[PDB]
Protein backbone atom coordinates (compact mmCIF):
# COMPACT_ATOMS: atom_id res chain seq x y z
CA UNK A 1 0.00 0.00 0.00
CA UNK A 2 1.30 3.58 -1.08
CA UNK A 3 2.26 5.83 2.25
CA UNK A 4 -0.25 8.74 1.52
CA UNK A 5 0.19 12.18 3.17
CA UNK A 6 -2.75 14.85 2.61
CA UNK A 7 -2.44 18.57 2.72
CA UNK A 8 -5.86 20.25 3.44
CA UNK A 9 -6.18 24.07 3.61
CA UNK A 10 -9.21 26.46 4.09
CA UNK A 11 -11.10 25.29 0.37
CA UNK A 12 -12.26 22.17 1.77
CA UNK A 13 -14.13 23.32 4.94
CA UNK A 14 -15.64 26.43 2.21
CA UNK A 15 -18.79 24.27 1.23
CA UNK A 16 -19.51 23.28 5.07
CA UNK A 17 -19.66 27.26 5.87
CA UNK A 18 -16.09 27.98 7.41
CA UNK A 19 -14.50 31.17 5.55
CA UNK A 20 -11.25 32.60 5.79
CA UNK A 21 -9.13 35.20 4.42
CA UNK A 22 -10.40 35.84 0.58
CA UNK A 23 -8.87 35.97 -2.17
CA UNK A 24 -9.86 39.16 -3.04
CA UNK A 25 -8.72 41.30 -0.99
CA UNK A 26 -7.36 39.03 2.23
CA UNK A 27 -10.16 40.05 4.82
CA UNK A 28 -11.19 36.93 7.19
CA UNK A 29 -14.71 38.06 8.52
CA UNK A 30 -14.33 41.32 6.90
CA UNK A 31 -10.58 41.58 9.40
CA UNK A 32 -7.74 42.90 8.31
CA UNK A 33 -4.82 39.80 9.25
CA UNK A 34 -2.78 42.24 10.88
CA UNK A 35 -5.14 42.85 13.47
CA UNK A 36 -6.82 39.17 13.83
CA UNK A 37 -3.69 36.88 13.34
CA UNK A 38 -0.41 38.31 14.46
CA UNK A 39 1.19 38.08 18.19
CA UNK A 40 0.72 42.09 17.61
CA UNK A 41 -2.58 42.70 16.78
CA UNK A 42 -3.67 40.62 19.68
CA UNK A 43 -1.31 42.56 22.02
CA UNK A 44 -2.68 46.23 21.19
CA UNK A 45 -6.30 45.14 21.43
CA UNK A 46 -6.70 41.76 23.01
CA UNK A 47 -10.21 42.45 23.71
CA UNK A 48 -11.07 42.81 20.30
CA UNK A 49 -8.58 39.42 18.81
CA UNK A 50 -10.57 37.50 22.25
CA UNK A 51 -13.91 38.77 20.79
CA UNK A 52 -13.21 37.51 17.15
CA UNK A 53 -12.12 34.11 18.05
CA UNK A 54 -15.46 33.72 20.56
CA UNK A 55 -17.38 34.53 17.52
CA UNK A 56 -15.67 32.32 15.15
CA UNK A 57 -15.12 29.34 18.14
CA UNK A 58 -19.36 29.86 18.38
CA UNK A 59 -19.78 29.99 14.80
CA UNK A 60 -18.11 26.41 14.71
CA UNK A 61 -20.14 24.90 16.91
CA UNK A 62 -23.91 25.96 15.12
CA UNK A 63 -25.83 23.19 14.34
CA UNK A 64 -25.95 24.02 10.29
CA UNK A 65 -22.18 23.44 10.24
CA UNK A 66 -20.94 20.38 9.76
CA UNK A 67 -18.06 18.25 7.78
CA UNK A 68 -18.99 17.60 4.24
CA UNK A 69 -18.78 14.79 1.55
CA UNK A 70 -14.83 15.82 1.15
CA UNK A 71 -14.18 15.64 4.86
CA UNK A 72 -15.92 11.89 4.70
CA UNK A 73 -14.17 10.83 1.96
CA UNK A 74 -10.71 11.91 3.82
CA UNK A 75 -12.13 9.73 6.88
CA UNK A 76 -12.76 6.37 4.48
CA UNK A 77 -8.83 7.27 3.05
CA UNK A 78 -7.58 6.80 6.56
CA UNK A 79 -9.41 3.73 7.27
CA UNK A 80 -8.27 1.77 4.43
CA UNK A 81 -4.42 2.75 5.06
CA UNK A 82 -4.40 3.18 8.48
CA UNK A 83 -0.77 4.04 9.10
CA UNK A 84 0.33 4.65 5.84
CA UNK A 85 -2.02 7.58 5.73
CA UNK A 86 -0.91 11.17 7.64
CA UNK A 87 -3.31 13.94 7.33
CA UNK A 88 -2.06 17.22 7.81
CA UNK A 89 -4.41 20.62 7.86
CA UNK A 90 -4.00 24.56 7.83
CA UNK A 91 -7.82 24.83 9.03
CA UNK A 92 -8.19 25.15 13.34
CA UNK A 93 -11.58 23.82 12.30
CA UNK A 94 -12.81 20.47 13.83
CA UNK A 95 -14.58 18.95 10.75
CA UNK A 96 -11.51 16.32 10.01
CA UNK A 97 -12.09 15.21 13.38
CA UNK A 98 -16.24 15.32 13.18
CA UNK A 99 -15.91 13.19 10.28
CA UNK A 100 -13.90 10.51 11.74
CA UNK A 101 -9.91 10.85 11.07
CA UNK A 102 -7.95 10.78 14.09
CA UNK A 103 -3.66 11.80 14.44
CA UNK A 104 -5.14 15.18 12.25
CA UNK A 105 -1.77 17.44 12.61
CA UNK A 106 -3.28 20.88 12.85
CA UNK A 107 -0.16 22.72 11.84
CA UNK A 108 -2.05 25.86 12.81
CA UNK A 109 -3.75 25.09 15.84
CA UNK A 110 -7.04 24.27 16.86
CA UNK A 111 -9.96 26.90 17.33
CA UNK A 112 -11.75 24.55 20.31
CA UNK A 113 -8.42 24.93 22.46
CA UNK A 114 -6.90 27.54 24.35
CA UNK A 115 -3.20 28.21 25.38
CA UNK A 116 -1.37 29.60 28.71
CA UNK A 117 0.27 32.60 28.05
CA UNK A 118 2.51 31.39 30.43
CA UNK A 119 3.51 27.47 30.20
CA UNK A 120 2.49 27.65 26.63
CA UNK A 121 0.34 24.31 27.45
CA UNK A 122 -2.45 23.80 24.99
CA UNK A 123 -6.42 23.46 26.53
CA UNK A 124 -9.78 22.65 24.94
CA UNK A 125 -12.07 25.28 25.17
CA UNK A 126 -15.19 25.25 23.71
CA UNK A 127 -16.66 28.24 25.52
CA UNK A 128 -16.13 32.28 25.02
CA UNK A 129 -12.90 33.67 26.36
CA UNK A 130 -13.50 36.26 29.08
CA UNK A 131 -10.81 37.87 31.46
CA UNK A 132 -11.70 36.22 34.10
CA UNK A 133 -10.93 32.93 32.81
CA UNK A 134 -7.30 31.56 33.49
CA UNK A 135 -4.91 28.75 32.67
CA UNK A 136 -5.29 25.50 34.82
CA UNK A 137 -1.22 24.30 34.68
CA UNK A 138 0.39 26.94 36.79
CA UNK A 139 0.62 27.91 41.08
CA UNK A 140 -0.65 31.34 39.52
CA UNK A 141 -3.08 30.64 36.91
CA UNK A 142 -2.00 32.87 33.82
CA UNK A 143 -4.29 34.79 31.26
CA UNK A 144 -5.31 32.72 28.01
CA UNK A 145 -4.91 32.89 24.59
CA UNK A 146 -6.53 31.13 21.11
CA UNK A 147 -4.59 27.94 20.77
CA UNK A 148 -4.08 29.32 17.15
CA UNK A 149 -0.72 30.02 14.81
CA UNK A 150 -0.60 33.55 14.29
CA UNK A 151 1.12 34.64 10.91
CA UNK A 152 4.91 35.33 12.49
CA UNK A 153 4.34 32.02 14.55
CA UNK A 154 6.16 28.73 13.88
CA UNK A 155 3.48 25.98 12.88
CA UNK A 156 3.12 23.23 14.78
CA UNK A 157 4.13 19.27 14.42
CA UNK A 158 6.88 20.27 11.30
CA UNK A 159 8.94 17.52 12.54
CA UNK A 160 6.73 15.35 12.19
CA UNK A 161 5.38 16.62 8.84
CA UNK A 162 8.54 16.80 6.74
CA UNK A 163 9.34 13.13 8.18
CA UNK A 164 6.05 11.98 6.25
CA UNK A 165 6.75 14.80 3.23
CA UNK A 166 9.75 12.58 2.90
CA UNK A 167 8.35 9.44 3.51
CA UNK A 168 5.47 9.66 1.01
CA UNK A 169 4.36 7.84 -2.22
CA UNK A 170 1.36 10.38 -2.61
CA UNK A 171 1.14 13.64 -1.43
CA UNK A 172 -2.51 15.05 -2.00
CA UNK A 173 -2.71 19.02 -1.55
CA UNK A 174 -6.45 19.72 -1.19
CA UNK A 175 -8.63 23.28 -1.21
CA UNK A 176 -4.69 25.41 -0.36
CA UNK A 177 -4.31 28.80 -1.77
CA UNK A 178 -0.90 28.63 -2.16
CA UNK A 179 -0.21 31.82 -0.70
CA UNK A 180 0.66 30.96 2.98
CA UNK A 181 4.31 29.58 3.67
CA UNK A 182 5.98 27.36 4.87
CA UNK A 183 2.56 24.85 3.86
CA UNK A 184 2.71 26.08 0.12
CA UNK A 185 6.04 24.98 0.17
CA UNK A 186 5.33 21.14 1.41
CA UNK A 187 4.65 20.26 -3.03
CA UNK A 188 8.17 21.34 -3.33
CA UNK A 189 9.74 19.16 -0.56
CA UNK A 190 7.24 16.19 -1.82
CA UNK A 191 8.55 15.87 -5.10
CA UNK A 192 11.82 16.70 -4.13
CA UNK A 193 11.82 12.81 -2.23
CA UNK A 194 9.96 11.24 -4.91
CA UNK A 195 6.58 11.08 -4.34
CA UNK A 196 3.67 11.33 -6.68
CA UNK A 197 1.69 15.23 -6.13
CA UNK A 198 -2.21 15.88 -6.47
CA UNK A 199 -4.33 18.95 -6.33
CA UNK A 200 -7.68 18.36 -5.52
CA UNK A 201 -8.70 22.43 -5.62
CA UNK A 202 -11.91 24.58 -6.15
CA UNK A 203 -9.13 26.74 -8.15
CA UNK A 204 -5.21 26.57 -9.38
CA UNK A 205 -3.02 27.09 -6.10
CA UNK A 206 -0.52 29.50 -6.82
CA UNK A 207 1.82 26.59 -6.92
CA UNK A 208 -0.23 24.56 -8.74
CA UNK A 209 1.83 23.86 -11.45
CA UNK A 210 4.09 22.43 -9.33
CA UNK A 211 1.89 19.27 -9.02
CA UNK A 212 2.15 16.13 -11.43
CA UNK A 213 -1.72 15.51 -10.97
CA UNK A 214 -4.44 17.85 -10.78
CA UNK A 215 -8.38 18.44 -10.50
CA UNK A 216 -10.60 21.14 -10.06
CA UNK A 217 -14.23 21.71 -8.95
CA UNK A 218 -15.97 21.78 -5.59
CA UNK A 219 -14.61 19.94 -3.04
CA UNK A 220 -17.67 17.58 -2.19
CA UNK A 221 -17.32 16.62 -5.63
CA UNK A 222 -13.59 16.33 -6.57
CA UNK A 223 -12.24 14.69 -3.76
CA UNK A 224 -14.49 11.88 -2.92
CA UNK A 225 -14.52 10.88 -6.15
CA UNK A 226 -10.27 10.84 -6.75
CA UNK A 227 -10.58 9.16 -3.03
CA UNK A 228 -12.99 5.90 -4.46
CA UNK A 229 -10.25 5.80 -7.53
CA UNK A 230 -7.79 5.57 -5.33
CA UNK A 231 -9.52 3.20 -2.98
CA UNK A 232 -10.45 0.75 -6.05
CA UNK A 233 -6.45 1.15 -7.57
CA UNK A 234 -5.66 -0.71 -4.05
CA UNK A 235 -8.56 -3.25 -5.26
CA UNK B 1 10.38 25.87 6.92
CA UNK B 2 10.47 28.72 8.79
CA UNK B 3 7.31 31.25 10.60
CA UNK B 4 4.01 31.10 8.83
CA UNK B 5 4.06 33.72 6.80
CA UNK B 6 2.24 34.93 3.51
CA UNK B 7 3.48 35.69 -0.53
CA UNK B 8 2.38 38.54 -0.24
CA UNK B 9 4.46 41.18 2.62
CA UNK B 10 3.41 44.68 1.91
ZN1 LIG C 1 -0.62 27.97 33.04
Amino acid sequence: KPRVLVLTGAGISAESGIRTFRAADGLWEEHRVEDVGTPEGFDRDPELVQAFYNARRRQLQQPEIQPNAAHLALAKLQDALGDRFLLVTQNCDNLHERAGNTNVIHMHGELLKVRCSQSGQALDWTGDVTPEDKCHCCQFPAPLRPHVVWFGEMPLGMDEIYMALSMADIFIAIGTSGHVYPAAGFVHEAKLHGAHTVELNLEPSQVGNEFAEKYYGPASQVVPEFVEKLLKGLK
Amino acid sequence: GGAKRHRKIL
